[PDB]
RNA sequence: GACGAGGCUAUU
RNA sequence: AUCUAUAAUAGCCUCUC
């Protein structure tokens, strides 16, 4: 499906992953150390 | 056997046929009246009753539903950053990139409307920069020369610009 | 008029306001006062989001100064407000999926991972509870709702998930801004209802202009001759 | 195995008078338009970014709860399983000329069921609905 | 048309081709085509719908 | 160096 | 009773002397 949104494809990626990891960390998917790399990585991104 | 005139925009030599004089023998004619196109298109109107007017309102529809990537469906299309020829995806973002350059961020709003308003403006712009390919030559002995094409900025007038959005590049079939 | 809103609402706080009306299609300069309410609710959003942070237990705790980032992981709230309609939407579905809990049919304000719920936030100008039922009417108990008003009356839902100091700070910032907006005569500026029909604009500049005008059939001098030609003749016979 | 599970009947010639009608090409046992069945498939796959969820799709929820059992833990590209849900989903109407026997499962044999001078009697295997009948 | 042949006359078929089709047709009575087609459109959607013709009557 | 439109087909 | 509805790419056919 052709993607829609007037926004930059950074942004909608970004918040994408955000949620991804977050979602990860609340379900078990990712651990401790993991969670605190990719919240580094997006914050510095 | 029509108007003859100078553009006053491009300055090219414009011929307009219409309302032209009525043919005198059985050669090919270009002079259409427009008293008899509107009799016609009137009678078409009567026949068929509320055919135009549900035709444009479903035109307008899909206008107004139609967004800039429609224009990528095409094959090879004149590419006026370059003057050549590039497929649609390639000459639709070189435009909307040089757009860009040009304050014309009317694609960003992702509609067709909107970035037929900025090809509209654009036309008014007295300066246009955009990016361009640009050719180096390299001396292989065999001797034979190698091209190495790469992206230049570049800079075109007013005048000069119009003249290549109303261009038509020609081939053979 | 719009200085007031640059000054009290962050930057932030105006881009986003400014890319909902763009989603909506909505002219800011057109419709100012619609801006100003949109900065506010999300506002509100922002300062209910940052009065909680889950911990190593999953509980809730307050926030307050000498603290580092690396404390602040995981909000307790996420903000679904302020963000484009497809990036919100995916974070809806998102946690729909992920907590088990049917998408519900609108887009939601915050959502609470303590109690795992969609939470609506608005602000209402007349009674509080009218507000609150007339949301009620659209969902009711599938995303519950907390209204507030500028009279200091709240309407908060069946699940409370807020403490007595963040009701009190939401209330009085809304006090301030009334006194604010008061004192620098803005309030009938907003009360105002002026939003006349608003269509598609397709402006036509001078060089496409003077195209049209050199492309008329021979015998017109413009095209406005043509038009007009065109519509008002009977070409019979 | 509609085509194996078949009975052929013997072959007439004499006139076949055939009228071009927009008929089905391939049998399908649930269908829907282009919009439904994509909207069914972006909640089937890609139920995270399929957006504001249409009330269109309510008829359908069942069965999407019936697909996304079946493709629980399946390593295929999930591009080829949308494109497999359509296949088995949106329906592909053609106009083609026809004598007497229009439904799809005709439709899959058209080119061997007459000419415009022969006429080959089948039996197509499978079940058949009792609308038709 | 062959039902509505009125009886005891004769019915012809014109087998036809236009000549120089693209050659003679003009731009400018296109635009007018246009502005009489969309004649109850507003006003925006009436220019969208000229500016094709224009272009082409001022084409390179 | 190989365009526009219509129909049909295959593929993702 | 198929009217509706219909993403993208590519192919073939049809449509100046
Ligand atoms: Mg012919």
């Amino acid at each position: 499906r052709k993607p829609v949104g007037q926004h930059s494809m950074l942004e909608a990626m970004a918040h994408r992953l955000r949620m991804d990891a977050r979602l990860d960390y609340e379900s078990g998917r990712m651990s401790k150390d993991d969670f605190e790399k990719a919240m580094a990585h997006l914050g510095e991104i | 056997k029509g108007k003859q005139y100078i553009s006053d925009v491009t300055g090219c030599t414009m011929v307009d046929p219409t309302n032209g004089p009525l043919p005198e023998d059985n050669e090919p004619s270009a002079y259409a009246q427009l008293d008899c196109v509107l009799e016609a298109l009137d009678r078409m109107d009567e026949e068929h009753p509320g055919l135009f007017q549900a035709a444009s309102q479903n035109a307008m529809e899909t206008l107004m539903v139609t967004t800039v990537d429609k224009l990528t469906q095409g094959r090879q299309t004149f590419d006026w950053t370059v003057c050549r020829n590039q497929p649609a995806a390639t000459a639709l973002n070189t435009t909307i990139t040089s757009f860009r350059l040009n304050d014309l961020n009317g694609a960003d709003k992702g509609g067709l409307i909107p970035f037929c308003q900025d090809i509209i403006d654009s036309l008014d712009r007295p300066e246009m920069t955009f990016f361009s390919v640009k050719n180096i030559k390299k001396k292989l002995p065999a001797f034979l020369i190698k091209r190495i094409p790469m992206k230049v900025k570049d800079k075109i007038t007013k005048v000069e610009y119009i003249k290549r959005a109303l261009s038509l590049n020609t081939m053979t079939k | 008029m719009d200085t007031f809103i640059t000054r009290n609402f962050q930057t932030t706080i105006i881009q986003k306001a400014k890319n909902t009306m763009a989603e909506f299609s909505e002219d800011p300069e057109l419709q100012p006062a619609m801006l100003f309410n949109i900065c506010v609710h999300l506002e509100v959003c922002y300062v209910i989001s940052d009065m909680n942070f889950l911990d190593e237990e999953g509980k809730a705790y307050t926030a307050l100064e000498g603290q580092g980032k690396e404390q602040n992981l995981r909000p307790q709230y996420e903000v679904i407000e302020g963000m484009p309609r497809t990036i919100a939407w995916m974070v809806q579905r998102s946690l729909a999926q992920e907590h088990g809990i049917e998408t519900p049919k609108y887009l939601a304000d915050l959502f609470d991972y303590k109690t795992k719920r969609f939470i609506e936030v608005g602000i209402t100008k007349g009674l509080a509870d009218d507000y609150f039922w007339k949301k009620k009417e659209k969902l009711g108990n599938s995303m519950e709702l907390m209204i507030f008003s500028y009279n200091q009356d709240y309407s908060l839902s069946n699940e409370s998930s807020l403490d007595e100091e963040g009701k009190g700070r939401v209330l009085s910032r809304l006090t301030e801004l009334q006194a604010e907006l008061s004192l620098k005569n803005l309030w009938q500026v907003l009360i105002g209802e002026e939003d006349v029909e608003k269509g598609i604009d397709f402006k036509l500049g001078q060089t496409i202009s003077r195209l049209r005008d050199i492309s008329v059939p021979a015998g017109f001098s413009n095209f406005e001759g043509m038009r007009s030609y065109i519509d008002n003749i009977d070409p019979k016979g | 195995m509609r085509l194996d599970n078949a009975t052929w009947g013997r072959i007439t010639f004499g006139p076949v008078e055939r009228v071009r009608k927009r008929v089905l090409l391939n049998p399908l046992t649930k269908e829907m338009p282009p919009d439904e069945a994509s909207n069914v498939i972006m909640e089937i796959l890609f139920p995270k970014e399929a957006g504001i969820p249409r009330e269109s799709t309510w008829i359908h929820r069942e069965l999407i709860k019936e697909k996304r059992e079946k493709l629980k833990g399946t390593m295929i590209t999930p591009i080829v399983l949308a494109y497999m849900l359509e296949r088995e989903l949106v329906a592909r109407r053609r106009f083609l000329p026809v004598a007497g026997a229009t439904s799809a499962e005709f439709i899959e044999m058209l080119h061997c069921l007459q000419g415009e001078n022969w006429r080959q009697i089948y039996h197509p295997g499978g079940n058949k609905l009792t609308e038709s009948r | 048309m062959l039902s509505n042949c009125p009886p005891g006359g004769i019915s012809m078929t014109v087998t036809g081709d236009n000549t120089k089709w693209n050659e003679c047709l003009n731009p400018r009575i296109f635009l007018a085509m246009t502005e009489r087609i969309t004649r109850d459109s507003p006003i925006w959607f009436r220019d969208f719908c000229s500016i094709a013709p224009v272009l082409f009557s001022n084409k390179i």
